[PDB]
């Protein structure tokens, strides 16, 4: 789930 | 600690054929959803894997809650975040009138009749966010404790702002089963739209297998 | 007027391959469900057509609530009204382990941990019975008013019996979304079992189109 | 829905 991950990281 | 003022702040910070339009708006709102979740106290302190689990479990109900409350001054229709109003008759003639009507009668009209306010909305959404029944969570008890704090803060806010309406707190929580059933039906429709492929990447990721 | 004593009385009055067994038990419990509903204050005074609507809308959730609470002293299993215990491993090897586990973790274990009592159960079921969102109702406002009375009586009973647990009332109402989602998933399974016809008449009628 | 009806009537 790359998009959600990248957005949660910053 | 779970102050309703911060939850309100979170809501205010994010303020902005019919199935295609609904889908585009939903994709766009997924980005905003992430920004909202990070403003809800203690959520960003949870392990990254848990934050992921909670958002993948709750996203569709969280989005439905927002567009329903946005639509309360609207007659027989829904206000999308894109600025477009979708009316009853339009949803009926696209073959999605049944689900549309459920949102209108079970959520929109009941939010209107009681004048559910933005703090109340934000709390209900934070309760939906902190869902301790979400599969895979590394510590479900930590999520449950955050849920308990939201609804304790909500109950105290209702008793103070609306002291003449003793049933209001329960009335709020009792829209959550309707929200859950409408969220499930929406998911079934989205999987069908994905199948009869006549859907943007974030919405698509949310519909992927875990 | 909605006294929790009468609701308790209603519960006490009705006290008694794995998919086949679950189905036989459910058919048998449908007859008992009717007898229970007639003991809930004001239900028999509703127009006959409305009583029908409410029972057809609520039956599966009402049955799930009963077998879950019946099963709280049971390890990893469910006590059926027929006297038969169905364990985890048995449900897993019949291809229904997923739904079985949801009942166990979201309902049974949480009923056990809080020691939900029979008055509390009866009230939650009466709340589910008086569902004002049921389609076709001749007067939805009459049903809503009966719902409001049950949960006002429930809140006062919790604050009196368990004064040291201020969150208990909300905790009870917050099992209702789980109950709704599990009820919906059970219905999908029953329609499939009906399809792969390897089901008694009352259960069958409940699965008929309106 | 005959069974439910008959049971609700008496």
């Amino acid at each position: 789930h790359k998009i959600l991950h990248r957005l949660l990281q910053d | 600690d779970m102050p309703v003022e911060r939850i309100l702040e979170a809501e205010l910070a994010v303020e902005p054929d019919p199935v295609t339009n609904i889908c585009q708006a939903a994709d766009k709102q997924l980005f905003t959803l992430v920004e909202w979740a990070k403003r809800i106290p203690h959520f960003s302190e949870l392990p990254l894997d848990d934050q992921v689990i909670l958002l993948r479990a709750g996203w569709n109900e969280l989005l439905i809650a927002s567009f329903s409350h946005r639509s309360i001054a609207v007659k027989d229709g829904i206000l999308l975040a894109t600025g477009l109003h979708v009316h009853r008759n339009s949803a009926h003639s696209a073959g999605v009138g049944a689900i549309f009507d459920r949102v209108l009668t079970e959520l929109v009209s009941k939010m209107r009749d009681m004048q559910m306010d933005k703090t109340e909305l934000g709390c209900l959404r934070a309760i939906v966010l902190f869902n301790p029944d979400s599969k895979g969570l590394s510590n479900p008890a930590e999520v449950e404790a955050l849920r308990e704090k939201v609804y304790a803060s909500l109950e105290a806010y209702c008793k103070h702002k609306y002291p003449e309406q003793p049933g209001r707190f329960a009335k709020l929580l009792l829209r959550l089963p309707a929200l859950r059933s409408i969220g499930l039906k929406c998911l079934e429709h989205l999987f069908f739209f994905k199948l009869i492929g006549d859907i943007d990447t974030f919405l698509m990721e949310m519909l992927e297998a875990p």
